[PDB]
């Protein structure tokens, strides 16, 4: 979370299994799997999705549990940067060309 | 800062007041078994959130049905017909800095409410709106529904003297989380969770919110309930 | 297609000898046998690079610094008699270099060269690591001539050689139009200081510029 | 709060990112006999501040000759023609507690950057202008300069998969400081240092600055390099 | 007469045919992670009973799905895109003493069918139709349905030596029950319960059914499937 000091609000990060739909709405995001991410508390949330191969997959919804608040001196618009990158172990096997390069 | 985590719903929290000095626990017959769900149920039901404003006289909310279409803990109730669970209940604020007010996080086992107009009862959905909350109100009001004038929240007792029960003050210079845990209170060990309303979640802001004209306009009260020791009735033979 | 249970634990196919080390023709020519006897038709150049074509490029710049002995192995077929011979020289970074298909450097006893003769195994040629530092350099931010001169990016450590190739036939009744296509390898590779992706276009095969790509493929809003 | 010195010149910090997890250490021949300094060339070289706005795309600076100039480091510059150095970077930001804003301080040794049009080369002038920064630019650019939009930092690469290299993100709502140790990456043990840039300090705004018409309109962001462990040739006869 | 019980469901039986020699197990990592649901799943799902006359030339039931509508396993195979089960299949006749006949219990792992006129496929509802069996047919039949006549099953091979795969016989002149226990028999360790059929059981009567002009006109055949050691995916996160 890329806001203010000052700033504070919740997120609700919802996965969805590779099989399953995404939720329309926020409570039915809130039944599945989630993390409620208080942002005036930890500004950092890590996820871990597992299931991911090729050889219909899952889906990283985000919601406003509540809005963020603010104080009269700190901006009303913030940003949030993403990050990704393999989390324990990842297996690979079968090299090819890139799609690419033209 | 504790990140608690049941099931599949993580929280990030920031002490509790036990409610009556004890901490749910179940019921320990072949006549009647009962059977423990254990899986999910425990997980953390968090309901939409409430913007509170400065002229917001309280908010009131009616377990167990309250969660009623939450889930596998909605689901159970209308399959067994006998039931009994804790309900760790987290309220968080996340105001600002520059907000003031106060809170009282009240639970109030029974909370027999009275009609506006005496003489007659209501319609029974006023009471409850299953997730969304009922304000109280800020004056008298007339027609077939709950008198929901705060300083008689529901009972016609004193609103400020409502602290004799589980409770835990908000204040946003010091504070913004509460948490309180019920262990069931009941005359009977299991009791239908449609019928019988087992306590009334009510958070009653006594000092009001104030701000300047660069504020957020509100502050969004979040609620958030685990059903704990959750047990039920058997459905198989003996 | 269809989602399957992909379960195996293994990276040995993700290492680097086993990412760089494959062979990749890298250049195909032509050359004459007879006719035009002062002309530049009648053999085959090839400067050694990595930057020879963007498929291999690509893959050499995930990495700043590799050091790798090079093996390759040259097809030659013919068009167009006797049974031909071939001559591939390989002449080193310092090592003269042929001007016409008679000249004296093909005798050059420092130039390694292979002789082979149509109709057997493809002629293998194998070239150690030759560069003077303790790596080829991928990515030389720098300037060859001192106090910024011209000739930006362009190291004289990275130099690999060069493959003169021509038939050692004088002549031929007719025309005989060879064509080699020359296999690169990687072999015994390390590298260091990994490095991004490509993401835009090559443009020209010594520098590194490009038009400015965007970067992924759009979608219609951000939560479609 | 640490206040370290070196030398003549003492700056007041508030987690170090070793640079591919080498401290940068001494070569260790009479054929050839490098000369070790030691003496001042350690101290700290703080450069010009940079204002950072709301509209601001990036930075870069390319060593070893952004330090061309400075003191003795930059004078045996010109005396020796080989050598080597370390280069702890500390980058401050002493923003307030009303701005937001992110940034990533990144090193990407062997920065090769490309020309604005191709088909062309640029004037040399171009990559470095000493002490001061090259900005980026928002959107493409022509003219015989070097290609600076972002998104496409230098190298034709992705500008978001650039923390491949040693990096350090500056989140204004949690740290302000930043300090990366680059340990002299190179193919020769020691090259010249005005044909060659070693690596790129490339300070980039993914988030961009905000703050209200009260703050002050731009963060000023510190650089400070201390060239460590530097070692030249030998000047005397064996 | 044993009368075994699974949960909520209890059956009274009268040898097992373990099907190749092996009892379905579970499948023992942190990147995949199986949820093993042992709760329900495992109890007796009895399908409708189905008469079986003088002139019936087989049935076919293909499984897993054709317990897609049974209960809790029916319900998780739409919340889990993959699973593996072990399906204990208990097949009752409870004839008279007069009757005669013989019938083929077989389970066919992978039983690729063939279209009724080669040169098409077929609708895919004329494979399964859940919990109904699709019938046999006594001679050849055309259309874009799947040849169903006996002599050449399903497959094209002859159906006299139908006896390669886990079998049973049942016999009304001495047995009446046949119990076949099939270990999950798939190249992948597990897949897809709706795209992929992984057995196909069939029951065919050799001799057929035989009978005097008082005895009843049919003998009903009781299919019981319970799903063993049945484990799915992982919904949580890691």
């Amino acid at each position: 979370f890329c806001g203010s000091a000052m700033a504070t609000g919740k997120l609700l990060i919802s996965y969805s299994p590779p099989g399953a739909s995404v939720p329309t709405s926020r409570k039915d995001a809130m039944l599945g799997t989630h993390i409620v991410w208080d942002i005036g508390l930890q500004s950092s949330c890590v996820l871990c999705v597992p299931w991911i191969s090729q050889s219909s997959a899952g889906y990283i919804t985000c919601w406003y549990q509540t809005n963020i608040v603010v104080p009269p001196g700190a901006p009303t618009s913030c940003d949030v940067l993403c990050f990704a990158s393999a989390c324990n172990d990842f297996s690979v096997r079968l090299l090819r060309d890139t799609p690419f390069m033209a | 800062v504790r990140s608690m985590t049941l099931g599949n719903s993580t929280i990030t929290t920031q002490n509790v007041v036990v409610g009556y000095g004890e901490w749910p626990s179940y019921l320990s017959t072949a006549e009647d078994q009962p059977t423990q769900p254990d899986v999910a149920t425990c997980r953390f039901y968090t309901l939409e959130s409430v913007q509170w404003e400065k002229t917001s006289p309280g908010w009131w909310w009616k377990f167990p049905e309250a969660l009623k279409n939450m889930g596998l803990f909605g689901q159970n109730m209308h399959y067994h017909y006998l039931g009994r669970a804790g309900y760790t209940i987290h309220v968080q604020c996340n105001a600002s800095k520059f907000h003031q007010g106060c809170l009282l996080v009240v639970c109030v086992p029974e909370a027999e409410m009275g009609c506006a107009d005496t003489d007659t009862t209501f319609p029974a959905t006023e009471l409850t709106t299953e997730d969304t909350p009922h304000v109280f109100t800020s004056d008298s009001i007339t027609g077939k529904k709950v008198q929901a004038a705060v300083c008689n929240a529901g009972m016609g007792v004193g609103v400020g003297n409502l602290t004799i029960f589980p409770h835990q003050w908000i204040n946003l210079r010091t504070n913004n989380s509460a948490t309180i845990v019920i262990p069931y209170i009941n005359s009977v060990p299991m009791d239908n969770m449609f019928r019988h309303y087992n306590f009334t979640l009510m958070i009653i802001p006594f000092a009001p919110l104030n701000f300047t004209d660069g504020a957020t306009a509100y502050v969004p009260i979040t609620v958030t309930i685990a059903p704990m020791y959750a047990e039920y009735n058997g459905l198989r033979l003996a | 297609q269809t989602r399957h249970v992909v379960n195996f634990h293994s990276r040995s196919e993700s290492t680097i000898e086993n990412f760089m080390g494959r062979a990749a023709c890298v250049f195909m020519d032509q050359y004459k046998i007879n006719g035009e006897e002062t002309s530049t038709d009648r053999f085959a150049v090839w400067t050694i690079n990595i930057r020879e074509m963007a498929q291999l490029r690509r893959k050499c710049e995930m990495f700043t610094y590799m050091r790798f002995d090079i093996e390759m192995t040259m097809v030659i077929t013919s068009c167009q008699m006797p049974v031909l011979t071939h001559q591939i020289m390989y002449v080193p970074p310092g090592g003269p270099i042929p001007a016409k298909v008679d000249g004296y450097e093909w005798q050059t006893s420092t130039n390694p060269s292979v002789f082979w003769t149509e109709g057997n195994a493809p002629p293998r040629i194998s070239i150690p690591f030759i560069s003077v530092g303790n790596a080829y350099s991928s990515f030389y931010d720098g300037w060859s001539h001192f106090t910024q001169d011209g000739t930006y990016g362009y190291t004289t450590l990275n130099a690999m050689g060069k493959l003169y190739i021509r038939h050692v036939n004088r002549s031929s009744p007719h025309q005989i139009t060879s064509t080699i296509r020359v296999y690169f390898k990687p072999k015994h590779i390390k590298a260091w200081v990994p490095r991004p992706p490509r993401l835009c276009p090559y443009i020209n095969k010594r520098d590194v510029n490009f038009v400015v790509t965007e970067i992924t493929d759009s979608r219609t809003s951000i939560t479609d």
